[PDB]
């Protein structure tokens, strides 16, 4: 319900290939700072039972509240294994995902500085 | 019968539990104040570690359902934004003086009559501490000003190296000085670009006599450092031209086409031939600059430096002398840039900071700027320093607006709790008993010192209240009102000689923001609480 | 703190220790006192409190009130006790115990937020109620002359103050007059098992009697009862425990005949054992006849064709009754039934009350026990009356014990308070907050009755200040006239022991609580 | 004005008193004065309506469906199924006029219901409640004597 | 619906708790990299969450790839990170160090002392540390090669590298010497853009060398282009050679019948003018970050001009630095002085199955590619590790010419100096101070425990060494277990590296002095 | 000392400062914190107080012990360290007696 709806924020279904579809996760999420990757249990959410049994790779992706992404049960069409990079041109081919380093930090009345006498 | 959808709550029920959260929310911080205090960890759901001292951020980076416990983190906030220290103490006073109206409620003595002596309290504690309590800063010099800031960095993460940051905090506050209309001497505090790090320790901490920009040159074929600096302040991106959305290209004869595409970027190359035609050195611009236009910097042997933020331009601009131009229009209609929009330094270098790099705009002239950059073991601690010492600046900006000085060490609540009691007395038959307990709640800060020294506490709040209450019945004994706490060997002070000073405006704001939360909580005898 | 894979404790164990759980400890005592501090006074009120089953229970109580709670703080559970203590040993002053017990704890908390050593709080009040008893036991006022009239006066009295904060103080005198009556009639222990308390439905206060004997209910009446007659004027009475009816001779008694002679032998034998136990008893002189075991419809029928009252399966405590008030001795076996172990009274009737049957023994010159029918309107109207009347006759039997009284209203504790603060201001200065804090607290009553009664407290309690300050020991509380008053010339006594064991308890569960400074709570096993 | 008193200390750490107090309920002082002559007037006003020669009858079902018709005060009480501690008090108090008397079991309901109810007014306006109950007290030892005074005697 | 002041999920705990909490953290995070110091140590092997194999010994590499909850455990993360990208070494010593110091407060804490004394008994000693670093250093000549071939072997002595030590010290020391760099009075050294490490799988370590240029896995863009120039005139580009779209829309209306070829005719001559353009510099190599056009392709062809598209920035500013040239955007504006000369050789040659182009002779260059060549990637990644310690070392002593005896002889030395000095406070602090003074032992401590000798023993030896008047310079052998001393055994450490280890691990147990509470659960409240 | 405030499984109430009965109320689940509370309550059998002795002197023995195989120490030299330190406290207790 929260946040800006113009930041496309995607969520995962998951139950305990998921290890390697996780990392690939953290990897974009390292990759694409502005988004907001996040992961939930289906038994939280309490899904069906056929969901849980048939569809549990889940890659739902969120957009101001509607669905623009409803990738299930993604095994087929992507594979077991494949890296980051092949997920991040995956998602990209559709266009979905969004299109220096400082030292450390530099963010901390408003009168910046007046010099007039 | 009333079929209100919500709980309801009244009389002592609703009371007894505002009181409760402000005791809670006072609890929470309690164990931060004074010298002998010490930093807690706040650690999000995501992982993110914050370590820090200061009331105000803890409270405000904590979840705060019950709404009394919303006013006095709003409270803090208030004193943060208002003074800038004493954002502990204002919500403690707060906390103590809702407790004691409390206890006076609950001993059927009506608020309105609590709230009068609570208003008269406060009124008379301020004419109070302006009138004896207060110590000009004319005849104390630049000490004052150390021992002020060295007082406001006790009990945070550069307290042992105060010798050294008092200097550093001291030297920043009058670099910025500056005098406005009516002769007022001004310190704008914010101006004080603070720079972290992490790498070497506290003590290799720098205050550039200048300024210094967190941003890096665009192109790697400009020179990384130049010594006659002409600075150039832009407010509009370098990039290739591109009409407005009125404005379309329509081609009938194809042979104009390579013409329109020339002229598109040959626009941002005569602008920037204009620019560098009058000696300009150091281009500083809030937009973005594109490959070619940094190609045309490099070959000028010029620097150039994109994304530089807005405040960060403007202090730059202010203090090298040069002008913020947002487009290169004159008033005859023609596109210029005259050597008067140019600002200089004396040096502008690219410095490398723990394998990173950072602009040093070193000793600019026409102004004098200055910037702290700050090197810790971590982040965590560099964020700390950040807070300690803006909080130190802050203090420094308040003693040299406001030239009045007061005790630090609970000296000033001891006198304030004694003139009270013994003032109540004189005015009302049941204020009396509200301007007691403000006088006993006031007693709350000495005894958090205390106890956070691990020392005996009532032994020692009570020979401070003795030294005052000599000081004040005997006139020739006036040199006892400086007794404050020595918290390191638990005895009291003459905190006046010992060089522990505070603004009297913390003071007087802590004690009305406090009075007016206080107040506003004790009207309350009835809560509804609608269901969402 | 680590996971530690190998943990010591049981996990799930909560542990709380330090400065906060002390005052979390004092708040929890605080909530307790609140529970009951509106009970208090002559203005006090009732509450009442369902449990699971849905039973209602009102009470002024405070030890009742705390029972009926379901306490399961450690610390809470003090006070419960202490009340309990104080119920057990005195009878009365079980809600000012707790009020004092969380007024100690209320003024020390300040002290142990600061950082106060706990010990030295405990010999604070240690020494502090060490010279509060001394002092009651001092100024206790008592008269050495054991005069009948002065001391008849002085335990009804005291039985008024106790009984005028429930819901039978509007009668309190006339029920003070009747718990006095039966306490005097009791011979030398004063055992409470005694006095008989009945209750019966229906009917005023007025209405409920005091019996200069024993009272029953009729107990199942067989065929052939309501052919006997229900009054008589000079009765024999025959305490039996004896079953008078046809049964087997003994459960393991086997019979083996083998003539039809020997079998109407057999016959004739049992009807012959039963009616020879019948004719000693007649003959024994007695009029009524009562036993502990049943007697059966046969035993009925003959003492009705002989003109007496039987009454089987009497409860022991009412046949005891009945012994020590008539006169008798209760008898197993009715082979000697002499007439020494007969029991005698002036006017033996059955009457109805209220819907029920009573048997009535009255006359009896030199009773030992006593009998209260109290009626009401609801069976806790009888209950509350019932829990009254305990109070008073506790108090009343203390008086007996010693006739040591002090006035009540709160006088004696400013009297304490004015002598332990005029004490604290001749001590060095570490105790002396302490024992001024003890002082300030012993305040609590007087206020709570100004309270409870909507007067103001501040001005009450600063006109007794003064008045006790320079002068007059007995001056307290007058909830009537709006202000105060010499309540020893009210006649508002209390004894001396109920104070005395109120500040002993109060003070050893404020010590008790105080000195805990760490909290552990294993799991529960077996949750079922 | 219910679930007790819910603090969780000032500490953060738990606060429990009294063994399944989120699950209980409690009513203070005026709040239960009102509810309780609420509840009795409502009992008086339900048993008013029965009272006299024109009094109409109450028609009761059991749990077991058996239906009675009555106008016995006590009677209807008595079957009739409250969970009101102050209606069981009420239906208490008709059945103590019953066992005394035998007749009036409707008399003493709607008196106590009136009663209470003049209360509720007298309390609105600040008066103690003890103070009322002592009037009450008062004005009946009057009207008793006044009965007494005004009796007659038959054969 | 129970009512709260703070949120129903969140949980404080405060007291001894949180200290013993903390400090026992920043003990198991020690512990975590306890023998991963020294010349003796042990490989690890860490399973990185994407799949990946990491094996090392390096602290900083081992904890940064570890996962903690324990806040206190974050820190020493934060810390460990601190000193690699300040320093580049002394990651495990500075954590070893916390760890010691803050087992020592936790001593001292358990007693009835503030951590405020604590926390200013051990900033005194860090000034007292410091002061004794600096007096016990020694001064290095630049311009001796073999004495910063020395110094480079006892950094990477301890490392799986060590194997082939002169070559690996070679490779390292001409990196930093060529990459080092000098313009308008400013001295840079940027290791981290510059001197770029290319690993490719296979070969032999031996093989291993630093390039006089750069070398970037590329192919040029035509096989008709020629593969091997002598003296190549390499030209820098940073934009496309290719017809692309304004900026702005553009949109064009045809007529007449010939006005389609003509736009078409008109892009084939821009193409050919921005070709024309480039020759007329008459180079031999063109390089651009980006796309080249077919076309463009056979009009640098008929100048006999070979071209590589699609280069990295990153490559091609290394490129700029090592021929000498100057990128450009805009062909029209090419200057002579752009022409990159000074490139001796550029040839594209086949590596395995892919192709590499090589710029191998550049004469002066600034920027040098370190081609490894290994048995797998996780071996060629502990190399680049290795060797980025190298030059690190080589950087902080090119720097700062001060050195200091290793092997705990430094340790042992401040610690003693650190005693003699606290014999004269006659406070409450001097204890602390000697015991954080004292904990500067675990080096030597550790060192020994990986060696295997008798702690005990070589310790109590080394410190009765370290009593006398000239022993500043006496260590432990990490790799026989016995006393030598360290001015003859070569062990030699920067100054430097030294001080940041001090500095970092003092602060640390400062920082975590600092802290008796600690609240968490609340939402990051954005 | 201070009080402590122990419920045991059954939700009995102990209020007491005696280390065995506050050891015997506790669910401990540690087996090496097991044999030093039944070393305790050997203790208690055999004179009756000192309980509290035994569980400092045990812990200070212990944490010592951690402190000399830290620095380099063998379990068995400090085991033979401390049955020689033992004996020699043995004989010189009974020269203690005032
Ligand atoms: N060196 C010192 N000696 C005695 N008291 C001090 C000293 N430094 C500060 N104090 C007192 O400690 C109190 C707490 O200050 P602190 O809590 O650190 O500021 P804030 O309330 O802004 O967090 C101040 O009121 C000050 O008077
Ligand atoms: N007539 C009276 N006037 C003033 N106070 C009274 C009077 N009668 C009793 N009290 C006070 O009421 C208190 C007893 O109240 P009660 O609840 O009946 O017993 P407890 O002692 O258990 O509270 C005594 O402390 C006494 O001072
Ligand atoms: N040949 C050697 N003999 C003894 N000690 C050595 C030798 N070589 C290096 N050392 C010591 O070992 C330490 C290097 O350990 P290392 O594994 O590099 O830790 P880090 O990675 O934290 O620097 C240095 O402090 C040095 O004094
Ligand atoms: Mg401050
Ligand atoms: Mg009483
Ligand atoms: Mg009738
Ligand atoms: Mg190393
Ligand atoms: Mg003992």
């Amino acid at each position: 319900d929260k946040e800006q709806k113009s930041i496309v924020i995607m969520v995962h279904i998951y139950e305990d290939g998921t290890e390697a579809m996780n990392g690939c996760m953290i990897c974009l999420a390292a990759e694409y700072p502005a988004v907001k990757f996040c992961k939930v249990k289906s038994s939280v959410i309490g899904a069906s039972s056929q969901f849980t049994r048939n569809a549990l790779p889940a890659l739902l992706i969120y957009k101001g509240g509607e669905l623009i992404g409803n990738f299930v049960r993604v095994t087929d069409q992507l594979g077991d294994d494949f890296f980051a990079v092949d997920l991040e041109a995956f998602l990209q081919e559709f266009g979905l995902l969004p299109e220096v380093l400082t030292s450390v930090r530099n963010s901390a009345s408003e009168d910046s500085d007046l010099e007039i006498d | 019968p009333l079929s209100v959808f919500g709980d309801r709550s009244t009389g002592e029920t609703i009371r007894s539990q505002n009181v409760m959260a402000a005791a809670s929310i006072a609890n929470i911080v309690k164990s931060s104040l004074g010298p002998v205090g010490l930093d807690k960890m706040l650690v999000d759901d995501i992982g993110d570690v914050t370590i820090t001292n200061d009331g105000a951020t803890i409270l405000k980076l904590l979840e705060v359902e019950h709404p009394a416990a919303k006013v006095l983190c709003e409270l803090a906030d208030l004193q943060d934004k208002e003074v800038g220290d004493g954002t502990t103490s204002v919500v403690i006073i707060a906390a103590e003086l809702l407790k004691n109206a409390d206890e006076l409620v609950k001993q059927k003595i009506h608020p309105t009559s609590v709230i009068s002596g609570y208003r008269l309290a406060c009124k008379e504690a301020v004419r109070y501490i302006n009138e004896n309590l207060i110590v000009n800063t004319d005849e104390l010099g630049r000490d004052c000003l150390i021992n002020a800031a060295k007082t406001s960095m006790s009990s945070k993460i550069i307290g042992i190296n105060g010798d050294f940051f008092a200097n550093m905090v001291v030297d920043a506050v009058l670099a910025i000085k500056y005098t406005d209309i009516r002769g007022q001497p001004r310190y704008p505090v914010n101006s004080v670009n603070i720079l972290k790090a992490h790498g070497r320790s506290q003590m290799e901490s720098m205050l550039i006599s200048g300024y210094a920009l967190n941003c890096v040159v665009g192109s790697q074929g400009m020179p990384k450092r130049i010594v006659n600096a002409k600075i150039a302040c832009l407010d509009f991106s370098l990039q290739k031209t591109k009409m407005k959305l009125g404005v379309q290209v329509v081609i009938t004869d194809p042979e104009k086409l390579d013409q329109i595409r020339q002229r598109e970027s040959d626009i941002t190359k005569e602008r920037i031939q204009k620019i560098l035609a009058t000696g300009a050195n150091v281009i500083l611009t809030t937009g973005g600059i594109d490959d070619m236009c940094l190609k045309y910097f490099v070959e000028a042997g010029a620097m150039a430096v994109r994304r530089v933020l807005k405040r960060d331009l403007k202090r730059i601009a202010k203090a090298s002398g040069a002008t913020i131009l947002s487009t290169l229009a004159n008033l005859e209609g023609e596109e210029t840039f005259e050597a008067a929009m140019l600002g200089q330094a004396e040096e502008v270098v690219q410095e490398r900071i723990c394998d990173d790099e950072l602009i040093l705009i070193k000793n600019t002239k026409a102004r004098t700027s200055a910037s702290i950059i700050l090197r810790g073991a971590n982040d965590f601690m560099c964020d700390e320093m950040e807070r300690s010492l803006h909080d130190a600046l802050c203090v420094v900006k308040r003693v040299l607006e406001s030239k009045s000085v007061v005790p630090g060490g609970g000296a000033v609540e001891a006198a304030l709790s004694i003139y009270l009691e013994n003032y109540a007395t004189s005015m009302g038959s049941r204020e009396q008993l509200a301007i007691a307990e403000f006088a006993r709640s006031l007693l709350v800060i000495p005894n958090t010192l205390a106890v956070n020294a691990a020392q005996d506490s009532t032994d020692l709040v009570a020979k401070l209240r003795a030294f005052h209450n000599e000081a004040q019945v005997n006139p020739e004994r006036k040199n006892l009102k400086w007794i404050g706490l020595d918290l390191s060997n638990g005895k009291p002070r003459d905190n006046k000689q010992a060089g522990v000073f505070e603004p009297t405006i913390v003071k007087v704001k802590s004690l009305k923001f406090a009075t007016e939360a206080a107040i506003t909580i004790l009207r309350i005898d009835d809560l509804i609480k609608l269901h969402p | 703190m680590m996971p530690t894979p190998v943990i010591l404790l049981k996990e799930g164990t909560d542990s709380s220790q330090g400065i906060p759980q002390l005052v979390s400890n004092i708040s929890a005592c605080q909530v307790i006192a609140e529970a009951v501090r509106t009970t208090l006074g002559p203005r006090g009120m009732d509450k009442l409190i369902v449990d699971g089953r849905g039973k209602a229970t009102i009470s002024n109580d405070g030890a009742t009130i705390l029972k009926l709670l379901d306490v399961v703080h450690p610390a809470a559970k003090t006070l419960v006790d202490i009340a309990k203590s104080q119920d057990a040993e005195v009878g009365d002053g079980t809600t000012s115990v707790t009020l004092l017990a969380a007024e100690f704890l209320k003024q020390v908390k300040p002290y142990v937020e600061e950082g106060l050593h706990p010990q030295i709080i405990i010999r604070a009040f240690r020494t502090a109620t060490q010279l509060a008893v001394n002092k009651i036991k001092e100024i206790a006022v008592t008269v050495k002359k054991a005069d009948k009239v002065e001391q008849r006066k002085l335990l009804e009295k005291c039985a008024m103050t106790a009984l005028s904060s429930k819901l039978i103080s509007q009668q309190k005198a006339f029920f003070a007059k009747m718990v006095v009556d039966a306490v005097m009639m009791l011979d030398d222990l004063l055992q409470l098992k005694m006095i008989g308390i009945k209750k019966v439905q229906g009917g005023a206060l007025e209405d409920s009697q005091l019996v200069a004997g024993v009272a029953f209910k009729k107990t199942f009446s067989y065929a052939g009862f309501e052919m006997q007659p229900k009054k008589y004027h000079n009765p024999k009475i025959a305490l039996l425990n004896v079953e008078l009816e046809l049964k087997a001779e003994k459960d393991n008694a086997e019979i083996r005949v083998h003539t039809v002679e020997d079998y109407q032998a057999i016959v004739d034998a049992e009807w012959n054992i039963l009616y020879d136990k019948l004719e000693k008893i007649h003959h024994s002189g007695a009029k009524v006849v009562l036993s502990k075991l049943p007697i059966g419809d046969v035993a009925t029928q003959y003492f009705a064709d002989r003109d007496m009252f039987c009454a089987g399966r009497v409860p022991e405590e009412d046949l005891k009754r009945t012994m020590m008030a008539c006169g008798g001795s209760i008898q197993t076996s009715v082979n000697a039934l002499s007439a020494d172990v007969l029991g005698r009274c002036q006017v033996f009737e059955e009457t109805q009350i209220g819907g029920e049957r009573y048997n009535f023994f009255t006359g009896c010159p030199k009773a030992k026990t006593c009998t209260f029918i109290l009626r009401g309107g609801a069976e806790q109207f009888m209950e509350e009356t019932e829990r009254s009347l305990h109070d008073a006759i506790m108090i009343v039997r203390r008086a007996i014990k010693n006739d040591s009284v002090v006035a009540g209203g709160g006088a004696i504790e400013m009297e304490l308070s004015k002598y332990l603060r005029d004490y604290s201001r001749t001590i060095p200065g570490k105790q002396q907050l302490l024992i001024g804090a003890y002082a300030k607290a012993l305040e609590i009553i007087p206020r709570q009755l100004c309270d409870n009664a909507g007067f103001d407290a501040t001005n009450i309690l600063n006109k007794l200040r003064a008045r006790h300050a320079q002068g007059g020991t007995w001056y307290g509380v007058d909830i009537n006239n709006e202000d105060i008053a010499d309540n020893f010339e009210a006649f508002v006594w209390e004894p001396a022991m109920v104070r005395i064991n109120a500040l002993t308890a109060a003070s050893e569960a404020a010590c008790l609580i105080v000195s805990v400074d760490e909290t552990i709570k294993n799991p529960r096993s077996t949750v079922d | 004005a219910s679930m007790g008193t819910l603090a969780f200390d000032e500490y953060g750490r738990p606060f429990l008193i009294i063994k399944d107090q989120d699950r209980k309920s409690r009513l203070m002082g005026l709040e239960a004065l009102k509810s309780h002559i609420m509840a009795a007037k409502a009992v008086a006003n339900t048993m008013r309506t029965s009272l006299g020669p024109n009094g109409l009858d109450k028609m009761m079902v059991d749990k077991d469906g058996d239906v009675t018709v009555t106008n016995d005060g006590a009677t209807i009480l008595s079957m009739m199924d409250v969970d009101h501690q102050i209606a069981k008090l009420m239906v208490e108090l008709s059945k103590s006029q019953d066992d005394e008397i035998g007749d009036g079991t409707t008399g003493v309901v709607v008196l106590a219901g009136a009663l209470l109810e003049e209360a509720e007014q007298l309390l609105d306006r600040g008066i103690h409640p003890i103070r009322i109950a002592d009037g009450y007290e008062q004005a009946a030892r009057v009207a008793i004597e006044h009965l007494d005074k005004i009796s007659d005697s038959v054969l | 619906r129970p009512v709260l002041v703070l949120s129903q999920n969140t949980k404080r705990e405060s007291g001894r708790k949180v200290q013993s909490g903390n400090i026992n953290a920043a003990k198991t995070i020690a512990d975590i990299i306890r023998t991963c110091l020294g010349p003796k140590s042990m490989m690890k092997m860490l399973l990185d969450p994407m799949g990946g194999i990491v094996m090392t010994n390096d602290g900083n590499a081992i904890l940064r790839e570890i996962q903690v909850q324990h806040p206190a455990a974050k820190s020493m993360i934060e810390i460990s990170r601190t000193q690699d990208e300040e320093v580049g070494d002394g990651t495990t010593s500075v954590i070893i160090l916390a760890g010691e110091m803050l087992s020592v407060a936790e001593h001292f804490l358990e007693q009835q002392m503030h951590p405020t004394v604590v926390i200013s008994a051990y900033r005194k000693a860090l000034d007292d540390m410091i002061s004794t670093l600096k007096k016990i250093s020694i001064p290095v000549d630049i311009s001796d090669s073999d004495m910063m071939l020395n110094i480079i072997n006892s950094s990477i002595t301890t490392k799986a590298i060590s194997r082939w030590s002169s070559l690996a010290c070679n490779i390292a020391l001409d990196a930093v010497k060529m990459v080092q760099f000098e313009e308008n009075g400013r001295k840079e050294i940027d290791i981290k853009k510059y001197a770029r490490v290319e690993k490719i799988p296979g070969g032999i370590i031996e093989d291993s060398c630093v390039l006089r240029g750069v070398m970037i896995n590329k192919d040029v863009t035509h096989p008709r282009m020629r593969r091997y120039i002598k003296n190549p005139r390499i030209v820098l580009l940073d934009s496309s050679l290719e017809y692309k779209k304004g900026e702005s829309q553009t949109d064009i209306e045809i007529t007449r019948e010939e006005d389609f070829t003509r736009i078409l005719q008109m892009e084939e001559e821009y193409i050919q003018q921005l070709c024309e353009d480039i020759i007329q510099l008459k180079p031999d190599v063109v390089i651009t970050e980006k796309g080249i056009s077919d076309l463009a392709q056979h009009y640098l062809m008929r100048a006999n001009i070979t071209a590589i598209r699609r280069v990295r920035k990153t490559d091609n500013n290394r490129i700029a630095r090592a021929c000498g040239a100057r990128i450009v955007s805009r062909p029209e504006e090419l200057r002579e002085d752009d022409v990159g000369t000074g490139a001796g050789l550029l040839e594209i040659k086949k590596i395995g199955d892919e192709y590499f182009t090589f710029i191998t002779d550049c004469k002066d260059p600034k920027a040098c590619t370190i081609l490894l060549r290994g048995a797998s990637k996780e071996i060629l990644s502990e190399v680049e590790r290795n060797l980025q310690d190298a030059m690190q070392v080589c950087r902080n002593v090119l720097l700062d010419p001060q050195l200091v005896p290793g092997g705990g002889a430094s340790e042992m030395a401040v610690a003693h100096a650190l005693t003699e000095k606290s014999k004269a406070m006659t406070g409450v602090e001097q204890w602390p101070y000697r015991a954080v003074a004292q904990a500067l032992e675990v080096i030597p401590r550790t060192l020994i425990q990986n060696c295997g000798a008798s702690t005990i023993r070589l310790l109590t030896s080394l410190r009765a060494k370290h009593t006398q008047e000239n022993c500043e310079t006496w260590g432990v052998n990490g790799e026989t277990g016995t006393l030598v001393d360290m001015k003859e055994l070569g062990i030699w450490e920067p100054l430097a590296v030294k001080l940041q280890t001090y500095k970092t691990a003092v602060e640390t147990a400062v920082l975590l002095l600092r802290i008796d509470d600690i609240v968490s659960g609340h939402k990051k409240k954005g | 000392g201070m009080n402590k405030m122990v419920i045991n499984h059954l939700e009995k109430l102990f209020v007491t400062n005696d280390a065995a009965t506050i050891l015997r109320e506790l669910e401990v689940q540690h087996p090496a914190a097991k044999m030093i509370v039944m070393a305790s309550h050997m203790q208690e059998q055999e004179v009756g107080d000192g309980t509290n002795f035994v569980l400092v002197f045990a812990g200070a023995l212990l944490e010592l012990a951690e402190e000399l195989l830290r620095i380099g120490l063998s379990v068995s030299e400090v085991i033979e360290g401390y049955e020689i330190a033992c004996r020699k406290a043995h004989e010189i207790l009974p020269n203690l007696v005032c």
